[PDB]
């Protein structure tokens, strides 16, 4: 049972952070050479698991987790982090185990004439709870009372990036998986 | 539901909306700039529209939430700027009239132009035609029309609009609670904060005049001085203790004395520091001068140009057949894009400008984190001002031995020091008492306090009393002169010009105290000083979030402005012209006129 962990991640079409996409590829093995290889990724880093010693621990049910922030919202996805992105979105659990993958698709998912494809919540009431997704366009008002736009003080709660080829660094697209390492069996309870 | 909750959010759905309309702006503008062409110019004007339609649909808006209800003070800085209406305050019916005297005078200034009376053929305009006589001539005769014509064709057409100008400017401003158009355009330093970082606008009036009183002993001497030089240049033609003609002063309005240094250089034998020829004799072309000041950015310890700066950024006058602004811009297109355009070749002027328009980078890169209507200067004057002190510490022959510019062991004698100081007062004193002029001379016409025959008899009036600058010929009521000059005749505030260079220098002060340079002001270079830049930095990062108040007082240490710092940077030029006047007269008359005569 060999099963690739990157020829999936190569997909052309990446899911936004509203609407991340969890790929459970798990029950498999696969050679973690990609994850030393650095020149390619831009955001080598894990949490509360070994980096270099990932591949010598074998308990592991992947959770993997697919969007595309950009460059400074890359930051923004780590436990314990907040911000415009990491509290309306896909939020790390403080506790969360495994590791946070990103690399520079400014040649891929940034277009010179501007690409406003993918998503992400500025507006919401509450706070999004870790590992929740809500999928809902519903205008946002900040009273609380529903109304249809252009009434005034009535919002639509998903934005969309400027992504550019001419963007800064930190202003440039940044797709980000976050496996989910987890030891599957558990002795919780008799 | 409360007013504090309601803006907040109002301000997260034009934030995000503004940066993609100004970033589309950004980029067309650039566009339009890097590529000159009818397809470019359409791009910028729908693109760039889309913004402003934008902008004052989203500003009305904001004028429907009560800006004293507000408690934090970091939203209201936010709600105040975005409440700001300008034109839109007026009725449809003047809105449109305003609209059009303010395109009208620009269109007047800047598709005017002026004639030789002897040559009625040419007819030529400001730019360069008018620059080139006004900054370079040396004959009495050609610079007397050529500094009357731009102001008995360009400023009289502009006489009527202006009136209206004033007029209806004054109601806008009247439409709110400011008395008049001068109090709308003083509330840029008007601030409601903390007891002590408060500032009022009654108060800018006073501070400008207690700067300005300090300044006329420095400034009068400078005046005698040059006034002393330049009765050689003009024999016979201008009185020994008359104050000075206006069209002898090293270009049109007077704004800047700097072109009359080749006439009023003190050792005229002893050459002024020039590093363009070892420069080409060490092959930097474009890239190094850039890459050099990126060197001295960082021995300050300010962070290095990014990445996309080198490759998005203009840093050559193109090869190929592609029309070009050579005009150098520090551009912040939004989105860290931070680009510079500028037709660099191998001189050190262009040097020095790489470090002028990366220190306007430098400053965008540190308050890039702030809000999106907070990410300017602390006010109009505070962007300018960091911009130039990098100049000043680039220029240093001390600076110059350390990137290997000057030889190992050079002569830094005391006599290019003067030359150094005095073409740095001829531009820094050259224009604070105009400065302050307009200021004065258009806050009273805003108030109405000057007659209106007496618009231009009460314009030399205000010019001898408060400049030393006198006519050269006599002005009707008619001829609109105050008008004739860029800002005034586009609806552009003058007093950022004034408070720019008396923070330059506050800076500059404070940044050379921190460095611990030993000696004059004008040689002190902060380069490879960490302690100076960081000092800088704490106030650029906080962008417009905090009063000027506040933000000038991190860091010089002082609350408000003052010319002390300034005063001490031309002191070994002080001491140099008080010694030189000993044997000349201080001080105008303000009496005197050469047309009769
Ligand atoms: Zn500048």
């Amino acid at each position: 049972n060999l099963c690739p962990f990157g020829e999936v991640f190569n997909a052309t079409k990446f899911p936004s952070v509203y609407a991340w996409e969890r790929k459970k590829i798990s029950n498999c093995v696969a050679d973690y050479s990609v994850l030393y290889n650095s020149t390619f990724f831009s955001t080598f880093k894990c949490y509360g698991v070994s980096a270099t010693k990932l591949n010598d621990l074998c308990f592991s049910n992947v959770y993997a987790d697919s969007f595309v922030v950009k460059g400074d919202d890359v930051r923004q996805i780590a436990p314990g982090q907040t911000g415009v992105i990491a509290d309306y979105n896909y939020k790390l659990p403080d506790d969360f185990m495994g590791c946070v993958l990103a690399w520079n698709t400014r040649n891929i998912d940034a277009t010179s004439t501007g690409n406003y494809n993918y998503k992400y919540r500025y507006l919401r009431h509450g706070k999004l709870r870790p590992f929740e997704r809500d999928i809902s366009n519903v205008p946002f008002s900040p009273d609380g009372k529903p109304c249809t736009p252009p009434a005034l003080n009535c919002y639509w709660p998903l934005n969309d990036y400027g992504f550019y080829t001419t963007t800064g660094i930190g202003y440039q697209p940044y797709r980000v998986v976050v496996l989910s390492f987890e030891g599957s069996l558990e002795v919780l309870f008799q | 539901s409360t007013t504090e909750d309601l803006v907040k959010t109002f301000l997260e759905k034009f934030n995000s909306e503004a940066e993609e309309l100004s970033y589309q702006s950004s980029l067309a503008s650039w566009n339009y700039n890097t590529n000159i062409t009818d397809e470019n110019v359409q791009k910028m004007n729908d693109a760039g529209a889309k913004w402003s339609a934008f902008y004052e649909e989203q500003s009305k808006q904001a004028k429907t939430y009560p800006l004293e209800e507000i408690q934090d003070s970091t939203v209201k800085r936010q709600l105040q700027a975005l409440q700001h209406s300008g034109s839109s305050v007026l009725s449809a019916d003047k809105s449109q009239r305003l609209n059009t005297i303010l395109n009208a005078m620009s269109t007047i200034y800047s598709t005017g132009k002026a004639c030789n009376p002897n040559n009625p053929q040419e007819c030529l305009l400001l730019e360069p035609g008018l620059d080139d006589i006004m900054a370079n001539s040396r004959d009495y005769n050609e610079r007397l029309w050529a500094w009357e014509g731009w102001r008995s064709e360009v400023g009289k057409q502009l006489r009527p609009l202006y009136e209206e100008y004033v007029a209806l400017k004054n109601e806008m401003a009247r439409a709110n609670n400011y008395e008049d158009y001068g109090d709308y355009w003083r509330g840029d330093y008007e601030e409601e904060w903390t007891n002590g970082y408060n500032y009022s606008r009654d108060q800018l009036i006073k501070d400008v005049e207690q700067t300005f009183t300090q300044i006329q002993p420095l400034y009068e001497h400078l005046h005698a001085y040059v006034r002393a030089k330049l009765m050689d240049t003009y024999p016979s033609h201008m009185s020994p203790t008359g104050c000075l003609p206006a069209h002898l002063l090293g270009d049109m309005w007077g704004r800047f004395w700097t072109n009359l240094y080749p006439l009023t250089v003190p050792f005229g034998q002893k050459p002024n520091i020039d590093v363009t020829d070892t420069m080409v004799n060490q092959s930097w072309d474009a890239r190094r001068i850039f890459e050099e000041a990126e060197k001295f950015f960082v021995s300050v310890g300010l962070p290095n140009m990014t990445q996309g700066f080198w490759e998005n950024s203009m840093l050559t006058e193109p090869g190929d057949s592609r029309k070009v602004v050579c005009h150098p811009t520090a551009w912040d297109l939004g989105k860290h894009d931070f680009r510079i355009k500028m037709c660099t070749k191998v001189t050190m002027d262009d040097f020095l400008t790489a470090h002028h328009e990366m220190g306007h980078i430098q400053y965008d890169m540190a308050y890039a984190a702030q809000p999106f209507l907070l990410r300017n200067g602390a006010n109009e004057g505070f962007h300018e001002a960091v911009g130039e002190i990098m100049s000043l510490s680039a220029a240093t022959p001390k600076h110059l031995k350390n990137i290997g510019l000057l030889p190992p062991g050079f002569s830094e004698d005391n006599e290019t020091d003067i030359n150094f100081l005095f073409k740095q007062a001829l531009t820094i004193v050259g224009t604070l008492p105009f400065t302050y002029m307009l200021e004065k001379w258009r806050w009273m016409v805003f108030k109405g306090e000057i007659p209106k025959e007496q618009w231009m008899k009460k314009w030399w009036e205000m010019k001898r009393d408060l400049v030393g600058v006198v006519e050269p010929l006599p002005h009707d009521e008619t001829y609109c002169d105050p008008a004739s000059l860029f800002h005034v005749a586009n609806d552009y505030s003058f007093i950022r010009y004034y408070t720019r260079t008396i923070y330059q220098f506050q800076f500059q002060e404070a940044l050379c105290q921190i460095a611990k340079h030993e000696g004059p002001l004008h040689k002190c270079d902060i380069s490879n000083s960490s302690e100076a830049g960081q000092t800088l930095l704490q106030m650029l990062k906080l962008g417009r979030s905090k009063p000027w108040t506040l933000a000038l007082y991190r860091v010089v240490g002082a609350k408000n402005m003052d010319v002390r710092p300034l005063l001490n940077y031309f002191d070994p030029l002080f001491t140099w012209l008080k010694e030189q006047n000993r044997n000349s007269f201080v001080g105008w008359n303000t009496d005197w006129s050469p047309y009769a005569d």
